[PDB]
């Protein structure tokens, strides 16, 4: 539904240091290379800030936190939380624009759907019959 | 199953 | 020693290994005798 | 005249004289072994040295050109790092050792049970080495190479001596674990020299066994 | 079983050869390898790290293997590599 | 942290998480090392659920 | 006096070599300003150093290769990128020169995978002509060992583009993110050698669910999707991933620029087994003639794969008998031989 073009769009159309991030680059192997993966994209956006990152196919690490039974599920709960912590925590950065996509919606943590995070959570719905005739005189 | 993985230094 | 040149059978031209060093092509100090360095054994070489 | 010419050979003899002395007192010694890693056009090539350093050469130096080719292991002055001498390779000793000629008779009366997979070798060694003529008109290219898998204990190690032993060859056999060696560019040396010893002899085949040990 | 994983590269297996090494010129040399899991376990792809440096350990010692007799104490078996528990070996 | 004249250290979730293993060990004494030397010390370790 | 002479003047090229010092070799990694650069020796620290002024300032871009002096340390001149077969990656591969030609019965659908691979790459006008993006993508699903590979690897010998070819099943590695990490490198590699056709081998494993290693599949499928229809580069490299089950893969992977064309190449063609042969059974001498209408039916739903060794194998038993092929006695055997054996 067009959800990653806008985000390529304000790419082109942006004075900040867009920093385009999926979210199975976090899921890297080696405990402790994915969570501090998230520590270098936070500290390179506030470095190089203003800057905006975008975390596309957030629903790879951000899935709601059902209580981690082996290492594997503990490992996708410290990406999250990693997640959450730089993004409003006890380091608070300055001009730091977090543009997450997912394609679910309800399946994402309740922490990182609360107003302060995530605080629009702009919905891309099917387009209806008007909004696919622009769609259509645009491509064609 | 999917299993993490820690890591040494052969110095 | 890793190998003996034996460059005429008169100038040998040894080969050693300085373990973390570097592998050199050395020659003998008159000191020693061309015989008594045998292929694969330790040899003592001067820093210079 | 015939004078004349003899002067300018005199002179000649005493200038070729006196160059092969200055070359003669800065060959010198000892030389820091290193191995060509490669040679840029634009005389020059790019030695990296046995010190684990890499420094390109603008000028070869005394040696021919030509002779030098990428993976030559040329003696070089510890300082200037300028290539003196090519220094011969020989197969070392460890490499000609492998060439063991005691292939323990594993005759095919002694390894049983696998026999389609004895005949099975036999087709693509043994036949491809010894009646190579028909091999060449019929067009079927003899697969180089036979990975033996299976679960241990198969003897694997076994039949492959039997077409080690029972169809003659050399057999350099080069069991991988042996191909893991603490000292840089050592069994990669023992790689290419095992199949460039394998070059200087006759009929034989390059056994690896335990190919894991660099398979990994 | 500790000295024989040591933190540089290959000086692990330099041991094991030093040790073999040290028994065929002796006579009548016995080798008990006490607690065989540390230099023992079931080889696996993990070059990505030094584990590797204890496998090829092994593998330095599975070829050493196969006056001399060789013994060795694991009170878990079953993380030997199935070629170290081989009838040709052990 | 803005009224405790106190030194007061941040260690917020998968920060003493290290690849290496004994690392993430060593993080932590150094970290109640960092914080006896410069005593009185409040460490912060936000996201507990991580570690 | 001749003689003397070239070798002297050689000898005396050698006295100026023995004069001439070594450079450290090393690479750039940065341009602080118009003189000024941050370089690294191959096994060195990284020095700041000048260009020599007779040098190209601008030649000498971030990863351009230097070989500075040993003592003033200021960059003498450039030097071409190292090669070496240090690549972990299959693009070095060459498919081999393999004419379509030599695949048999898949006129049409060579002609099709022709059509979305080649015109791209080959005569882009004609997409940018009409005004739609090129199309990027094959799917070429099949019974096993029909030849999938090899048109996808004559397809690379046409265009003499590099190819890299990806067994799918092996990249879903045990450890989590492993597996979207090859892909990853996959992709990323294109970028730095263009063009590659990315062969993804079978594409069941890795395209088509509550458990930790059930969504490790979900995250590889998100990590392949994002690379293709991806902000990064949209890329000029193509990708024929082809499969044995079609069902299985999900919907998003077949989609107009994200893995298009659902070729079929079914069991070798009723009459290419002919073809088939007859571009795999020439080559090897037989001058007995042929019946091969018996060994088509004496070869019915035959892998193809298995009509390759048909004829090797029949050179095995004419590598036993004599060491010509006079009879198709020889097929005959031979196709059980590649049925009965080869089951
Ligand atoms: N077909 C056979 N006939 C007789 N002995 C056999 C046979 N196959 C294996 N063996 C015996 O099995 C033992 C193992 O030797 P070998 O190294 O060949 O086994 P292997 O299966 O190759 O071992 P690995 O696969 O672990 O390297 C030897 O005693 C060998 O003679
Ligand atoms: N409104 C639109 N306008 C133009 N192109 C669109 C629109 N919606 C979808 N598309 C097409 O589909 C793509 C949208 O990407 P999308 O599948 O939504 O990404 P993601 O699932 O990663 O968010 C665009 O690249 C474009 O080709
Ligand atoms: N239909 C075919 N035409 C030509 N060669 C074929 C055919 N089927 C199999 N082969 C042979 O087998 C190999 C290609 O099989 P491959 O492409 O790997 O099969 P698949 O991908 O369907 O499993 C080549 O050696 C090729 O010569
Ligand atoms: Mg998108
Ligand atoms: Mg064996």
């Amino acid at each position: 539904c067009g959800k990653t073009m806008l985000a390529k769009a304000v790419a082109h159309h942006t004075t900040a240091a867009f920093i385009r991030v999926v979210g199975s680059e976090f899921v890297q192997k080696y405990l402790g290379e994915g969570p501090r993966m998230v520590r270098d994209v936070f500290r390179l956006a506030k470095e190089n800030a203003p800057a905006i990152i975008f975390i596309d196919e957030i629903d790879a690490i951000a899935t709601k936190r059902f209580d981690a039974q082996t290492g594997a599920d503990r490992e996708v709960q410290r990406i999250l939380l990693e997640l959450l912590n730089q993004m409003d925590g006890f380091d608070q950065n300055v001009n730091v624009k977090v543009i997450m996509a997912t394609n679910r919606a309800d399946t994402l943590d309740p922490a990182l759907l609360r107003p302060g995070r995530l605080d629009r959570k702009i919905e891309f719905p099917l387009p209806d019959r008007r909004q696919k005739r622009l769609i259509f005189s645009t491509i064609t | 199953a999917x299993x993490x993985x820690x890591x040494x230094x052969x110095x | 020693c890793t190998k003996i040149i034996n460059a005429d059978s008169e100038d040998p031209k040894y080969i050693i290994n300085v373990k973390q060093f570097a592998k050199f092509v050395v020659d003998l100090s008159d000191q020693v005798a061309p015989t008594d360095i045998e292929e694969g054994m330790r040899v003592g070489v001067d820093r210079n | 005249e015939v004078l004349r010419v003899t002067h300018e050979l005199q002179a000649m003899k005493d200038k070729i004289k006196e160059n092969s002395e200055k070359i003669k007192v800065n060959k010198t010694l000892p030389y820091l072994v290193s191995n060509v890693i490669e040679l840029l056009d634009v005389k020059c090539a790019v030695i990296k040295t046995s010190t684990r350093q890499t420094y390109f050469l603008p000028v070869i130096g005394l040696v021919d050109a030509e002779k030098l080719k990428p993976g030559d292991l040329v003696g070089v002055n510890k300082d200037s790092y300028l290539i003196l001498e090519t220094l011969p390779t020989e197969y070392d000793s460890r490499v000609k050792a492998m060439e063991v000629d005691e292939r323990p008779t594993e005759q095919y009366s002694d390894i049983g049970g696998l026999d389609k997979q004895i005949q099975e070798l036999v087709e693509a060694i043994v036949l491809p080495m010894n009646h190579k003529e028909k091999f060449e008109n019929l067009g079927i290219q003899p697969p180089k190479g036979v990975l033996m898998y299976g679960p241990p204990g198969t003897g694997k190690t076994l039949l492959a001596r039997a077409c080690a032993a029972q169809t003659k060859a050399t057999f350099l056999k080069l069991a991988g674990p042996q191909l893991v060696q603490m000292f840089i560019g050592d069994g990669a040396k023992l790689v290419r020299d095992a199949f460039a010893l394998a070059k200087e002899k006759a009929p034989s085949i390059i056994f690896i066994d335990e190919l894991d040990a660099i398979g990994t | 079983g500790s000295e024989l994983v040591q933190k540089y590269v290959g000086e692990g297996a330099r041991m094991v050869r030093e040790l073999f090494e040290m028994a065929r010129t002796k006579k009548a040399c016995l080798i008990f390898f006490d607690e065989i899991d540390a230099i023992g376990g079931a080889r696996f792809d993990d070059g990505a790290g030094g584990d590797n440096e204890v496998q090829r350990t092994m593998l330095e010692l599975i070829n050493q293997l196969d006056n001399i007799k060789v013994l060795m104490a694991t009170n878990r078996p079953d993380t030997l590599d199935p070629a170290l528990m081989r009838p040709g070996r052990l | 942290a803005h009224h405790t004249d106190c030194t007061f250290i941040r260690v917020s979730g998968s920060e003493l998480v290290q690849k290496f293993i004994g690392e993430g060990a060593r993080m932590v004494r150094e970290l109640f090392v960092m914080a006896r030397e410069h005593a009185p010390s409040i460490i912060f370790m936000d996201e507990i659920d991580s570690i | 006096l001749k003689e003397l002479t070239k070798q002297y003047e050689k000898s005396e090229n050698d006295l100026k070599a023995l004069q001439s010092v070594g450079q450290i070799v090393g690479e750039v990694l940065k341009q602080l300003t118009e003189e000024k650069f941050i370089v690294k020796a191959t096994n060195g620290p990284r020095y700041v150093v000048g260009c020599r002024r007779q040098l190209d300032k601008s030649k000498l871009k971030p990863g351009t290769r230097v070989a500075l002096d040993m003592t003033t340390l200021t960059i003498m001149r450039y030097l071409p990128r190292e090669v070496d077969p240090l690549v972990y990656n299959m693009s070095h591969e060459d498919p081999g020169n393999v004419s379509y030609s030599e695949i048999g019965g898949l006129s049409e659908q060579i002609r099709e995978l022709r059509e979305v691979i080649e015109l791209p790459l080959t005569n882009p006008e004609l997409f940018q002509r009409v005004g739609i993006i090129p199309p990027k993508g094959c799917l070429l699903y099949g019974p096993p060992g029909t030849g999938k590979t090899l048109l996808a690897r004559a397809v690379a010998s046409q265009l003499d583009c590099n190819f890299l070819k990806v067994v799918s099943s092996s990249i879903v590695d045990k450890y989590i993110g492993e597996s979207a990490r090859l892909i990853r490198e996959m992709f990323n590699y294109a970028r730095d050698h263009q063009p590659c056709i990315i062969f993804m081998d079978e594409i069941d494993a890795i395209g088509g669910e509550g458990t930790s290693a059930d969504r490790e599949i979900q995250r590889t499928l998100m990590e392949l999707l994002n690379q293709m229809d991806g902000f990064d580069t949209l890329h000029r490299v193509k990708m024929i991933m082809a499969t044995n089950r079609p069902d299985t893969l999900d919907p998003a992977l077949l989609r107009p620029g994200r893995l298009d064309r659902k070729i079929h190449i079914d069991l070798p063609n009723e009459q290419a087994r002919l073809d088939i042969l007859k571009i795999h059974a020439g080559p090897i001498t037989k001058h007995g003639e042929i019946d091969y209408e018996a060994i088509v039916k004496l070869s019915d739903g035959f892998n193809g794969a298995d009509l390759r060794n048909v004829c090797t194998e029949a050179g095995m038993f004419a590598i036993r008998a004599d060491h010509d092929f006079v009879v198709q006695e020889d097929f005959m055997k031979a196709v059980r031989k590649v049925a009965d054996s080869k089951k």
